């Protein structure tokens, strides 16, 4: 059984932006998720501190990275937190209306798409090179 | 409710939070602004600062102090192999994290320092906010200047356990130079000595500050040199006197010597503003009751090294900073041990004689800077600049009189102040040795119906036909109005002023 | 009364493309209207020449520009064909449903906002200046 959710409209509007506005800087994809998941193994690693229990799943706090050309794709794998099915649906656990609304703003303003993770929605840039 | 700034050391912590021009340098639950880096780990709760200090000798080993040794460090680094075997509780490799384990609530939990750390700075953040009357999470950090990357960020994480936002971390040395307003500008281009004598660890730090900026030049310090050392001179003189006195060997017994090295940190630092100290413990061994004494000049005689090895980090410090004694503009103290006299004369007289700067308790000057800065770095204001410079302005023109009997002005009526600004005049007529400048305030073209304000005269012009001297007139306003007008030749350059006070058709037709 | 149809998806697309574009060329925001009223009168003109009663509701061939300051709108008027419900329901009156994507994929390669005219759909143009 697949769910199927409708995104909020200030990140619909964003990841449109994002596919189909002719930013050059496309190397800031890989930069933002690599940082995206060094938050996520921070989350842990600070739980670790008073709860180190959050460890016993998996000692190692690492991100990898791994390319299959054959299939078009590459793997980051994040061994940090992660989330629920609960935070996949709220928009990937951010504050997707606050951040991207005022991302937009910025935009409006003459901000560059680098900046989309200053506001917390840094990892929809994932599609201005992604098909999927 | 402004952000506050921590003084994290091995001994003792203190907290104040900057406000209205000054930090507020806040009591804990007894009234101390400074209170012990302990934690004791009972089997009811773990008690934190002077309370947990204040049952050393009844749980040792279950009391975790001086976390800051251990933190950042790895297991098998020889500081750490250096204090475990000083420590009654254990120290345990637990993936080369150097952990603490104690009975906590009847377990024997293993603690890492960092948690240690958040523990002390926990209780430091609760000291500020009942003060304060207002939760903050805002704050900064110090460390020694000597720390790491893994140690600062040890240290930062020791603010998030404790639910802190740490702003920065910053360095013990630079705190304390803010704290007595060395960076308050003006004041650059100055080096600055700064003598860091605590509990455990005696460190010098020489810096450089230019107008705010700041740049370490050198450092030299002794890790085990510190107010504690003191103490165990103060410590042997007691223990073996009583031994002596009675025939009974007090120095076998953990508790009864704790009691008397309290006696010894209370009796020492009354010593300091004194000239004689007692101690007077009932029961203190074997029912024995010890009552004796130290005299001032017994204390000096007892530590008269300790005292005395402290110069030598001066020493290597301006070695290694290629500075001679002379070069060193600021004497700056950090830390309560340097409160002894015999301290300051040793600095004092090491520098023949200057001043040093104890205009804030040594043991709250770290807290001070680290106070002053939380409140920059929470958001860029404080107690200027754009406020005094929308809200007062040069109500008239402010400006001189000059050959002819009229007004030139400098600074241009509602420019927002405080402002410098300059012209370029020169001796009205030829040959002339110096010239006259009245300052006038108001927006009449002739002097005669504008507000004099004062006169000075600029002495040491050279001769030269009129037109050919080069003097700079500066109207310099502060904030608040006043007004400095001076003037300078910038041929030989002299200079002179004035203080203000302050108030406060054919195309239609055809041929 | 007051009908809603809501808008096709692609054009409402480009529309939220154009409004949250860093463009700065903005007097192409007067070209596109004057062109399409323009397009408007030409086509009456065609249509009285086998049909003359056309001209029977007007005959004069202009546009009229007048900006209120004190509405803060600007008013274009034509005296062209005009729009039948139908086509004023129907994205408009143009085939927006295929010129807006058009558009988009020529936005993706590196496209203008100025070229939105040659596709058929350069009055959403107005948004660059316009809120409504
Ligand atoms: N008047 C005094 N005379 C002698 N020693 C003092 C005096 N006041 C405080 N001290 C000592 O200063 C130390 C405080 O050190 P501090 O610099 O606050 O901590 P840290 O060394 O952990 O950074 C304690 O060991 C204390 O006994």
């Amino acid at each position: 059984e697949v769910e199927t959710f409708a995104f909020q409209a200030e990140i619909a509007q964003l990841m449109s932006l994002i596919i189909n506005t002719f930013y050059s800087n496309k190397e800031i994809f890989l930069r933002e998720l690599i940082s995206n998941s060094s938050d996520a193994l921070d989350k842990i690693r600070y739980e670790s501190l008073t709860d180190p229990s959050k460890l016993d799943s998996g000692k190692e706090l690492h991100i990898n990275l791994i390319p299959n050309k054959q299939d078009r794709t590459l793997t980051i794998v994040d061994t940090g937190i992660g989330m629920t099915k609960a935070d996949l649906i709220n928009n990937l656990g951010t504050i997707a209306k606050s951040g991207t609304k005022a991302f937009m703003e910025a935009l409006q303003a003459g901000a560059d798409i680098s900046m989309i993770g200053q506001f917390g929605v840094g990892f929809y840039s994932a599609y201005l090179v992604a098909e999927k | 409710a402004a952000a506050i700034g921590i003084d994290l050391g091995t001994t003792y912590s203190c907290v104040g939070v900057f406000q209205h021009g000054k930090v507020e340098i806040i009591a804990n639950d007894q009234g101390n602004r400074t209170t012990p880096s302990y934690v004791a780990f009972t089997d009811t709760e773990r008690l934190i600062g002077d309370a947990a200090k204040n049952q050393v000798a009844l749980n040792p080993q279950n009391t975790v102090f001086d976390a800051k040794r251990l933190i950042g460090r790895k297991f098998g680094d020889p500081v750490v192999q250096s204090d475990m075997k000083h420590w009654p509780f254990q120290v345990i490799n637990d993936g080369d994290k150097p952990k603490v384990q104690v009975s906590y609530k009847g377990e024997t939990k293993a603690f890492y320092p960092e948690e240690i750390s958040s523990m002390v700075l926990t209780k430091m953040k609760e000291i500020a906010e009942a003060y304060l009357g207002y939760p903050v999470t805002n704050a900064v950090i110090t460390v020694p200047a000597y720390f790491n990357d893994s140690q600062r960020q040890a240290t930062k994480d020791a603010g998030v356990i404790a639910g802190l936002n740490v702003l920065r971390i910053i360095n013990e040395p630079t705190a304390a130079a803010i704290a007595y307003g060395l960076d308050r500008t003006g004041k650059g281009e100055r080096n600055v000595l700064i003598f860091d004598l605590g509990g455990g660890t005696f460190d010098v730090s020489i810096l450089t500050i230019d107008d705010g900026i700041f740049e370490v030049k050198a450092t030299a310090g002794d890790t085990h040199l510190g107010g504690e050392d003191f103490d165990n001179r103060l410590v042997n003189h007691f223990v073996e006197e009583f031994k002596r006195k009675h025939k009974k060997d007090i120095s076998q017994n953990k508790r009864a010597v704790r009691r008397l090295r309290t006696a010894c940190e209370r009796a020492k630092r009354t010593l300091s503003s004194s000239t004689q100290a007692s101690l007077e413990i009932d029961s203190l061994f074997e029912g024995i009751d010890f009552y004796t004494s130290i005299t001032r000049a017994r204390f000096e005689e007892l530590c008269s090294d300790l005292f005395r090895s402290t110069l030598e980090p001066v020493e290597k410090a301006l070695r290694d900073a290629k500075l001679d004694k002379a070069q060193i503009h600021d004497l700056v103290l950090v830390g309560g041990s340097t409160r002894i006299p015999k301290v300051q004369k040793l600095l004092q007289d090491f520098f023949n004689g200057r001043d040093l700067n104890k205009s804030i308790n040594p043991d709250e000057a770290v807290a001070y800077g680290a106070a002053v800065q939380a409140a920059i770095l929470m958001g860029d204001k404080s107690e200027n600049v754009q406020d005094l410079l929308l809200l007062d302005v040069a109500p008239l023109s402010l400006g001189l009189e000059t050959a002819g009997g009229v007004m030139t002005a400098l600074i241009k009526r509602n420019s927002t102040i405080p402002t410098k600004q300059t012209q370029i005049f020169t001796t009205y007529s030829d040959n002339q040795p110096g010239v006259l400048i009245q300052v006038y305030e108001g927006e009449r073209a002739m002097t005669k119906d504008n507000n004099l304000l004062g006169r000075f005269e600029l002495s040491g012009i050279p001769p030269a036909p009129r037109g050919v001297p080069q003097i700079e007139v500066t109207f310099d306003i502060d904030a608040n109005g006043i007004l400095n007008v001076t003037a300078t030749d910038k041929s030989t350059g002299k200079a002179n002023k004035i203080t203000i006070t302050n108030d406060k058709p054919t195309i239609e037709e055809v041929d």
